[PDB]
C-alpha cells in the first residue's frame, strides 16, 4: 500500500502491517504522524 | 503452476447456456473456499457465488435460479454452468480462492449478444 499510517505491527525498517477491510494483511511505510506548519 | 485458471469464456447468444472451467493444480480439499467475481467494463467488481469446504453455498439476487455452482472430487476445479444468458452478464468472470493466502485467477471475458 502506498499510503501511510500509524504503525500498528513492527515488522522492522520502516514498515509496519495490519489488518483491514487483495490480501488480507497489508503492508505501508509508516507515518511518523500528522504534519503541521506554524 | 498457473493457479485457478480459467477457461469457458467468449462470444454467446443471449438465452444460451455456457461453461467454464476454473482449475487449479493444489489440491481442492485444502483450499477450503472458492468464489467467483465478475467485472463489466467500467463497473466495479462484483462477487458473483460463493461455496466453502462444508458445502454451504450462497449466490447473489442475480444469480440464483439461473447458474448454480459446482465441484467435482475427482479433477482438481470448481464448475459453474450458465444457463439463459442475458445482455448485463457482459463482464469478465474471474474465480478468487484462499487458503491462509490469497489466491487469484487471470479471469475471462463474457460477451452476450442480442
Ligand atoms: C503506488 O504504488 C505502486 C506500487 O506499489 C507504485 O508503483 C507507485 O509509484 C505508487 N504511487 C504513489 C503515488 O505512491
Ligand atoms: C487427491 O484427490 C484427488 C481427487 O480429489 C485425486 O485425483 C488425487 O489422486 C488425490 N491425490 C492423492 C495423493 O491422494
Amino acid at each position: 500500500v502506498n499510503n501511510s499510517y500509524e504503525c500498528d505491527i513492527p515488522i522492522g525498517a520502516g514498515i509496519c502491517a495490519s489488518y483491514q477491510t487483495s490480501q488480507s494483511i497489508i503492508a505501508y511505510t509508516m507515518s511518523l504522524g500528522a504534519e503541521n506548519s506554524v | 503452476q498457473v493457479q485457478l485458471q480459467e477457461s469457458g469464456g467468449g462470444l454467446v447468444q443471449a438465452g444460451g447456456s455456457l461453461r467454464l472451467s476454473c482449475a487449479a493444480s493444489e489440491s481442492i480439499f485444502r483450499m477450503e473456499l472458492m468464489e467467483w467475481y465478475h467485472q463489466a467494463p467500467g463497473k466495479q467488481r462484483e462477487l458473483v457465488a460463493t461455496i466453502n469446504r462444508c458445502g454451504s453455498t450462497n449466490y447473489s439476487d442475480s444469480v440464483k435460479g439461473r447458474f448454480i455452482i459446482s465441484s467435482d472430487n475427482a479433477k482438481n476445479s470448481v464448475y459453474l454452468q450458465m444457463n439463459s444468458l442475458k445482455d448485463e452478464d457482459t463482464a469478465v468472470y474471474s474465480c478468487h480462492a484462499r487458503t491462509w493466502t490469497s489466491y487469484w485467477g487471470r479471469g475471462t471475458q463474457v460477451t452476450v449478444s442480442s
